[PDB]
């Protein structure tokens, strides 16, 4: 046995590595991960990051529902889901 | 700049927009075939005087509507506008290979024309059947050009299918599954798992058949102990899949467009829509030989293929009778998008009726090899196919360019259409219970009747495809640039605007998980 | 052919019911079809078989042990 | 043969094309039902101002979609399978006829007994004498007895062809190193017509079949002044 | 711009100069076979591995040294992989077709027989076996070459990837001489027809296997790969076992059963 | 040997505006050149070649 | 299965080089051993042009059309026989 072949933490470059520091920090700025819902109420919307003003959400609104419901989320008072009326909040950068 | 864009494009768009233009200019190509042949039939008699000829232009009519038309315009042209748009991701997974799947396409068309240019062409029916197209009986490099051009046609859609897959199953939200995901891009999957598996038996086929021309093999040949029929099982074996895949992404668009126009947010019965058309592309592996039912094969053989093929009509009838049930209930807004989409229903049912009939080898026996085998395919292919493609054009044109057409006007082209189409092709079930051959440059005097009606039927689907062209003018002449759609919390591809920006989803959807 | 990205349970019952099920389904169609007695053939007292160098632990030891009458002959021939 | 303006089979000159004729009539009736009620529920389902646009539930609904049409595969496939399997019965026939197909002519072998060989061309449209039909004469007709079984062997010696005669419900590709069997029988005296049926180049339209269908005894006579 | 994890590739001239390589490789392939002349086929070929060069060049670029391969984008090359090798799978099987179906239902020009009257076959206990020692010894040791790697050991890998490769160059010496000694050739009916067509493309697969293997080497000895991301070596290990599963097929039914 | 994979990445990453294909540098656009012409006059030579081919010769 | 060896545990780099020169790299030799035993040319069989083998439906692209590409004249006869 011997070395002399890097790592991933010596040599990993440019987004790769992004993706690896954000990862160790439990952190994912590059959307590899579901988010989990809250409640979804008036008081505990889903907070939806944005690096701007506007995201497009997809809502599941109830568990196995096959058809997806897509809207844009704006910033400032939470929006609700046209379907289920759950409540999303976009929260910018 | 230009170049930059268009030849060197990694761009899911603009390479969907190439597959368009080209698919719709191989629909030119393929439509002035289709009225030759029926300019030929159209009288008694003899019209180009070389029934060679004639044969090359019905075989190149075929691999020009399938290979150049179809299978571009469904999966390269449709698949890449709107798969990315309807996951939300950001391109396909292979973007730069993208590219090489359409630039494939152009010489795959040039060898095709080559092969028609030099010698007397190939005409060999697009079945390509030893040892007629072997190298004494079509001595020389039009086959060989036609092999060519099928070698280059199947690596573009390999490469397509695995592009296709790979970015399908990897590139959705990380909360979309499988079954969040919309059907349109479901049938592309299907497709495209169809042409992976189908494709490379081909590639063998036409292979053999090469080596047989030029090195001496014996494949084909029984004097070295080959066999002509070992080729029609490799021909079929990609020929039964081939016609799924032609219309797989047709029943895709046409979910999408019957729950649109029926104000749904969704297609009746989802599951059970993906459930066929599994059934459909797994059933379609095991019922190539009812190709062959007059080769003599043993009568437990045509049994058993007689019933596989039959079962196809289950998981079929549940799609027909879901876009039924998906219009039930509807707010129907009479666009000419969903007048396509209901001539498709009523077309697509009459042509795969047609094909149970001939799935009893018992009448395929009397009916193989006459004008019913090509009233069948008219119907439930070539214009279930067309219709599914110019409904498709007709709904998302303005995603794609911005513009509006005038509704008045493609509604119009919707009726010279199906009326045209319909006296082409529907005098051919009468041609064909009564007797007359297929690939034929004339034919006995009692057959003139339905003969004359069929080809003066051609002429107005060719008034048709003229008012087409003007009204796509029309639209680019005006400039009505779109505003607003209706329906976008469940259409998913028209959330960018129209046409989307050049990069879309640079920051994906949130999708979460309850 | 298709989904392939999770097989979860979901995806399992969908097998199960939309392709192993139907399956069987019409293999019972096809079994229960082709069922139906066949003409049993001559007897020939073939030395190769109907093998007896041990009386069977059972019955007159003679009978093999799911005999059926209508289609087992013994070393004599069929039973009347 | 066929004849103007014709819409269906042409009438069934042995008894398996009379069977396909009635099996064709069952099927047939069923394409019309499913069809006009396909259309039939189009309009339906267009001519309503009542909505329903909430998700509906598929199951059971589903069940009767699969089910009928099961049940409605089986009742075709039913008589379609014993037809096939009449057809394919042993049949012990008086007479082995071989064909071999050209480019574009069929000959003929007749080798029971005798040594009987021959072409047979399609007249061309400048030689047909009057009242003879344009693309479906030949200068040697096949000779054969009526209301016997008769089996034809079929072959060819360059590129496929395939040999058929509708009226008697034939077809039966010609591969060259292959000898395919169909069985032939006649219910009545005639002349009947058939066209090569899988494409053999630029003459494939013009290379017919004509079967000439005449008592035993006409049948022995023709056969011996062949000697 | 992004917040996710996939690739948008710079724009690039390889698409067109592949796709028109493979025009020029055909219609090059028409001349040789028709007009005498091999001037298109090599132009074709020629651009043909310049393209395949500067792709794979520009992918080497855009992975080790500009950090574009995320989690995500390796596991869509590994589905690609994985697709591409089920196609040449299926690639294989119409050539396993046409040798089953000639040779299960031998016809009278042959005798009625296989081997066919007048056919010769090697010996399947000679070079066939020796191939498929060599064949299989190499998946050992390019599976030695793998668990060097992740276990971070630079020079037990090259040895082992060394090894593998000479092993691949093995087999292609040892079957280009048993191609020169063979006593029947393509012309020899079906046997040689399905013999030297399935044979023969195996040994392009081989070619191209023990190539990529040599890419490998070379970015090996380059420090590319890191003992947790090495992609293009996963890949062509699992090509080359690929190129070792359809050589004992040929070798069971071509050779063995087939003798 | 030694390591220098750091050095190419900093070549490959320096913000000059080059695609990838360019980026490495002069050589870059030669064998670009090269594969580009070989193409395109290749292609022109084939269509050449059609004509020829396309008349009884 | 039908096999003899033992050890499991981990499956490393380690054991993958002991199969690679304790079972792998010795089969070859075995088999080069083998190989290089049956070795030699044996008496090539009378010619006979059967009609199936020797096949020529185009003349090859190469040489004089009539020679297979790696034709050996020792063990290959043409449609005509033996090369002298
Ligand atoms: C169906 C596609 C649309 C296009 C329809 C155009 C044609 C209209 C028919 C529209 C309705 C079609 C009915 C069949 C027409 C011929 C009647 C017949 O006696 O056919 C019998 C047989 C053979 O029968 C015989 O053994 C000879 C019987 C002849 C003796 C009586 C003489 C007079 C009968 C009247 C015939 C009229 C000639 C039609 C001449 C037509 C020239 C164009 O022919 C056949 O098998 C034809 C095979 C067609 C297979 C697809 C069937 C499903 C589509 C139609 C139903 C959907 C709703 C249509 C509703 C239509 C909504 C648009
Ligand atoms: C889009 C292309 C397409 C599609 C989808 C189909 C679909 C079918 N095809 Fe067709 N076919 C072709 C294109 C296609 N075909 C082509 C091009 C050829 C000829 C190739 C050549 O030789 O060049 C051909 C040839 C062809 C043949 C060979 C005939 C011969 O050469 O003698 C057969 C035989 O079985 C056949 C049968 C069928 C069947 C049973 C279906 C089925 O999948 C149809 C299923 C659909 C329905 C049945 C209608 C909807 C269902 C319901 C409303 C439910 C209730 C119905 C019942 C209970 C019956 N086709
Ligand atoms: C997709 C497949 C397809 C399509 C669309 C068509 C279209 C047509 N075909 Fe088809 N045809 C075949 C596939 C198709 N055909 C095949 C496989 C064969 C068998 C070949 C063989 O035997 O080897 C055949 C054979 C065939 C024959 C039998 C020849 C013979 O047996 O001798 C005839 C005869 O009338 C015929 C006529 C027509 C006509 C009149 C049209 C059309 O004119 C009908 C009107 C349709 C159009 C005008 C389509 C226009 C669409 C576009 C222009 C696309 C526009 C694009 C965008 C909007 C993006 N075809
Ligand atoms: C060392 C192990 C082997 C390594 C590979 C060596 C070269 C083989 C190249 C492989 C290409 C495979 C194509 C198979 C075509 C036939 C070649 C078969 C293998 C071979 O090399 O066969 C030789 C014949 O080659 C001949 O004809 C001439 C063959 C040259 C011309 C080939 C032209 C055809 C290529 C067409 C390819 C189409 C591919 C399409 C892919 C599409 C997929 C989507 C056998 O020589 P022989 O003298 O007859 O008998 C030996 C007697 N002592
Ligand atoms: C339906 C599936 C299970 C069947 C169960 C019936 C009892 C068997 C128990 C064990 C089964 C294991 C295999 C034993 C060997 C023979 C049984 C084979 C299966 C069987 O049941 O065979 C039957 C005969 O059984 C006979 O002789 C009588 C067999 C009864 C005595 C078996 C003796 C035990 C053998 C010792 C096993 C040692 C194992 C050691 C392992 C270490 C077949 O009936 P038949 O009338 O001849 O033909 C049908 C004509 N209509
Ligand atoms: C023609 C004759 C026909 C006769 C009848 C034929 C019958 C064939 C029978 C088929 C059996 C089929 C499958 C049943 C499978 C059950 C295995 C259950 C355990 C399991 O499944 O877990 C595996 C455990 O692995 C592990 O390390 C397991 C480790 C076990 C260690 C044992 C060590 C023994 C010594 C080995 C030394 C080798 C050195 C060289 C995971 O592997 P997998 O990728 O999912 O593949 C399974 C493939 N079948
Ligand atoms: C060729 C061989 C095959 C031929 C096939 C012929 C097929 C004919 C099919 C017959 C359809 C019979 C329908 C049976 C299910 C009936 C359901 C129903 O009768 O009712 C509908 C239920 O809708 C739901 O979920 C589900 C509602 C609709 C479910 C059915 C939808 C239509 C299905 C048929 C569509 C027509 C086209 C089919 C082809 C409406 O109900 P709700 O409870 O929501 O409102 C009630 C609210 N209150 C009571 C609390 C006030
Ligand atoms: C009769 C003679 C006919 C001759 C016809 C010859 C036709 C074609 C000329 C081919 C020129 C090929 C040039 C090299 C292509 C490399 C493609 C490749 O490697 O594509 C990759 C994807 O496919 C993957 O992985 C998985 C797939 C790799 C495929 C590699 C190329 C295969 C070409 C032959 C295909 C048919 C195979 C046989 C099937 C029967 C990478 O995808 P990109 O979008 O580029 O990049 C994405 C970035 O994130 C990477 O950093
Ligand atoms: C002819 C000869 C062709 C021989 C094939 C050579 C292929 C060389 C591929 C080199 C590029 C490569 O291997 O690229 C790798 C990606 O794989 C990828 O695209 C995978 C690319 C897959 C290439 C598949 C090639 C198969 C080619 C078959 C072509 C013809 C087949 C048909 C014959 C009839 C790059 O990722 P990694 O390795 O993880 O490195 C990154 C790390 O350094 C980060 O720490
Ligand atoms: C840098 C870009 C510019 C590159 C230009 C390349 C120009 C090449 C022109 C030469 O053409 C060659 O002529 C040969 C003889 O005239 C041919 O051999 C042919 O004739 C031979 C006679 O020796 C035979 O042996 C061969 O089998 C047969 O292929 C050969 O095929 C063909 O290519
Ligand atoms: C990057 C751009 C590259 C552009 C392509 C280069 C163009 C090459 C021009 C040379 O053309 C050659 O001319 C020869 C005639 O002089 C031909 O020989 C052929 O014709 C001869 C007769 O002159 C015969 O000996 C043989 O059939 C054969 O060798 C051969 O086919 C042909 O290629
Ligand atoms: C179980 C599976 C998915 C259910 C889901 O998780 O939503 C569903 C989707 C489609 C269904 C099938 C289709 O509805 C077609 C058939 C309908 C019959 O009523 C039962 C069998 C039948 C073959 C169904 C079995 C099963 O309920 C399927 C396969
Ligand atoms: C030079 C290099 C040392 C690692 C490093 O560069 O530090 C060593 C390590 C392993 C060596 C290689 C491996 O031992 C495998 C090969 C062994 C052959 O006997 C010589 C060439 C051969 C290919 C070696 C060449 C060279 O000496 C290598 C490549
Ligand atoms: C239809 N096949
Ligand atoms: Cu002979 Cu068609
Ligand atoms: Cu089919
Ligand atoms: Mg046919
Ligand atoms: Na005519
Ligand atoms: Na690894
Ligand atoms: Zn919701």
């Amino acid at each position: 046995s011997g070395g002399g072949v890097p790592t991933d933490e010596e040599q990993a470059t440019g987004l790769e590595r992004e993706v690896m520091l954000a990862a160790r920090k439990g952190q994912d700025p590059y959307n590899i991960l579901a988010p989990k819902a809250t409640s979804g109420t008036k008081e505990d919307p889903n907070l939806v990051p944005s690096i701007t003003n506007k995201r497009i959400v997809g809502c599941i609104c109830e568990e196995d529902n096959s058809t997806v419901i897509w809207f844009w989320l704006h910033k400032g008072e939470a929006q609700r889901c046209p379907s289920c009326g759950t409540h999303y909040k976009l929260v910018p950068h | 700049m230009f170049i930059n864009r268009w030849l060197f494009s990694t761009n899911h768009k603009d390479i969907g927009t190439l597959y368009l233009l080209f698919g719709a200019w191989a629909g030119m190509v393929g439509t002035a075939l289709s009225l030759l042949i029926r300019a030929e039939l159209g009288q008694p008699g003899t019209l180009l005087g070389d029934d060679q000829i004639y044969n090359v232009v019905v075989t190149a009519h075929a691999f020009v509507m399938i290979f150049f038309m179809v299978m571009p315009i469904m999966i390269g042209g449709f698949g890449n506008w709107l798969v990315p748009l309807m996951i939300g991701a950001p391109d396909m997974a292979f973007p730069r290979m993208n590219n090489m799947s359409f630039w494939l396409l152009p010489p795959s068309f040039l060898l095709l024309l080559a092969s028609s240019m030099v010698e007397a062409g190939a005409g060999t029916g697009w079945t390509v059947y030893p040892p007629l197209a072997g190298n004494l009986a079509h001595a020389g490099a039009s086959v060989d050009l036609t092999i060519f051009s099928l070698h280059l046609a199947g690596v573009s859609s390999i490469l397509g299918a695995i592009n296709f897959i790979t970015t399908i199953i990897n590139m959705k939200p990380p909360a979309m599954s499988q079954y969040q995901t919309p059907l349109f891009v479901w049938s592309v999957m299907i497709t495209a798992v169809l042409l992976l598996l189908s494709l490379p038996v081909l590639a063998a086929g036409i292979t053999m058949l090469l080596t047989d021309r030029n090195l001496n093999t014996t494949f084909f040949d029984p004097a070295g102990g080959g066999d002509p029929i070992l080729y029609q099982h490799l021909f079929w074996f990609f020929g039964h899949p081939e016609v799924y895949i032609l219309i797989l992404p047709g029943f895709g668009m046409i979910s999408h467009i019957v729950t649109y126009y029926s104000g749904k947010k969704e297609p009746f019965g989802y599951m059970g829509m993906v459930w066929a058309m599994m059934s459909i592309g797994f059933l379609g592996f095991i019922v190539w030989a009812h190709h062959m039912f007059t080769v003599g094969m043993d009568v437990d053989t045509r049994a058993y293929f007689t019933s596989a093929t039959m079962i196809i009509a289950i998981p079929t009838g549940v799609k027909v009778f879901s876009w039924l049930a998906t219009l039930h209930g509807g707010n129907i807004k009479w666009s000419p998008a969903m007048m396509w989409a209901l001539g498709f229903i009523f077309l697509f049912t009459v042509g795969g009726l047609t094909g149970i009939v001939l799935a009893n080898s018992s009448l395929d026996i009397v009916l193989h090899d006459t004008y019913y085998v090509v009233a069948h395919f008219h119907y439930v292919l070539s214009m279930g196919a067309v219709f599914a493609i110019m409904g498709g054009f007709v709904h998302w044109f303005p995603l794609f360019s911005g513009y509006t057409l005038n509704d008045t006007w493609a509604k119009i082209h919707f009726a010279i259409m199906f009326v045209g189409v319909n006296m082409t092709f529907f005098p051919q079930h009468f041609l064909g219970l009564s007797g007359m051959p297929r690939r034929y440059s004339d034919y006995p005097d009692a057959y003139t009747m339905w003969n004359t009606i069929s080809s003066m039927g051609s002429f107005i689907s060719l008034t048709a495809v003229m008012l087409m062209v003007f009204i796509i003018w029309e639209a680019f002449a005006s400039k009505r640039e779109v505003l607003t759609v209706d329906l976008t919390t469940t259409n998913l591809e028209w959330l960018n605007g129209c046409p989307p920006p050049y990069h879309t989803f640079e920051e994906p959807t949130y999708v979460n998980l309850k | 052919k298709g989904d392939h990205g999770g097989t979860g349970a979901r995806t399992w019952r969908f097998l199960t019911f939309g392709l192993a099920l139907p399956s069987v389904a019409l293999c019972t169609l096809n079994s229960w079809l082709h069922s139906g007695h066949r003409e049993r053939p001559a007897f020939i007292p073939y030395h190769h078989l109907r093998i007896r160098t041990k009386p069977f632990s059972w019955g007159d030891g003679n009978h093999t042990f799911f005999h059926n009458p209508r289609v087992n002959p013994l070393p004599t021939g069929y039973e009347k | 043969m066929a004849y103007p303006m014709q819409l269906g089979f042409q009438d069934a000159t042995s008894p398996i094309m009379e069977e396909l004729l009635h099996f064709h009539d069952h099927t047939l009736m069923i394409v019309f039902l499913i069809s006009s009620l396909v259309l039939y529920i189009i309009s339906l389902m267009l001519t309503t101002k009542l909505t329903h646009t909430s998700t509906m539930d598929a199951q059971e609904v589903e069940t009767i979609w699969t089910i009928l049409p099961a049940i409605i595969l089986i009742l075709i496939a039913l008589p379609s399978l014993r037809i096939l399997y009449m057809m394919d019965e042993i049949n012990n026939p008086s007479l082995t006829v071989k064909t071999m197909g050209h480019q574009w002519y069929w000959s003929y072998e007749y080798t029971d007994y005798e040594d009987l060989s021959f072409d047979s061309y399609m007249i061309p449209t400048s030689e047909l004498k009057p009242g003879e039909l344009r693309l479906l004469e030949v200068d040697n007709r096949v000779v054969l007895p009526m209301e016997m079984t008769i089996r034809m062997l079929v072959s060819s010696e360059d590129v496929l062809h395939s040999w058929a005669v509708p009226s008697l419900g034939l077809k039966t590709d010609a591969i060259p190193g292959r000898l395919n069997q169909t069985t032939l029988m006649s219910s009545r005296p005639g002349l009947y017509y058939g066209q090569c049926s899988e494409i053999c180049g630029s003459n494939h339209s013009f290379m017919p079949i004509v079967l000439e269908l005449v008592p035993l005894k006409y049948f022995e006579k023709w056969s011996a002044s062949m000697l | 711009h992004q917040t996710h994890a996939y690739h948008m590739v710079n724009p690039s001239p390889w698409p067109l100069t592949g796709a028109l390589s493979a025009l020029l490789m055909t219609s090059g392939l028409t001349m040789w076979f028709h007009f005498n002349s091999m001037t298109l086929l090599m132009i074709g070929l020629t651009t043909n591995m310049l393209t395949m060069y500067q792709w794979w060049r520009d992918v080497i670029r855009e992975s080790t040294f500009q950090g574009h391969h995320t989690p995500a984008v390796q596991k869509g090359l590994r589905y690609g992989m994985i697709l591409f090798i089920i196609s040449e799978v299926l690639f294989f099987t119409g050539f396993f077709w046409a040798f089953y179906h000639s040779s299960l239902a031998p016809t009278p020009e042959l005798g009625g027989c296989w081997p066919p009257t007048g056919i010769h076959p090697l010996n399947p206990l000679e070079v066939p076996l020796l191939n498929t020692s060599v064949l299989l010894a190499s998946g050992v040791s390019i599976t030695w070459a793998h668990h060097s790697l992740m276990e971070g050991d630079r020079k037990h890998m090259l040895q082992a990837l060394f090894i593998t490769i000479t092993l691949g160059v093995y087999f292609t010496l040892l079957q280009a001489s048993e191609y020169y000694e063979a006593p029947f050739t393509i012309s020899d009916g079906v046997y040689g027809s399905t013999f030297f067509v399935a044979t023969g493309f195996h040994g392009l697969h081989v070619i191209i296997g023990s190539t990529f293997l040599i890419v490998c080497f070379f970015r090996q000895l380059k420090f590319h790969f890191t003992s947790n991301h090495h992609f293009g070596f996963e890949a062509a290990a699992w090509y080359w076992h690929f190129v070792d599963v359809v050589w004992l097929f040929l070798y069971v039914s071509i050779y063995w059963w087939g003798s | 040997f030694e390591n220098r994979v750091a050095e190419k990445q900093k070549l490959f990453q320096e913000d000059n505006g080059l695609p990838v294909h360019l980026k490495g540098g002069a050589t870059d656009n030669i064998l670009y050149r090269v594969t580009m012409t070989l193409c395109l006059g290749g292609t022109l030579y084939s269509l050449y070649c059609l004509g020829w081919a396309s008349f009884p010769h």
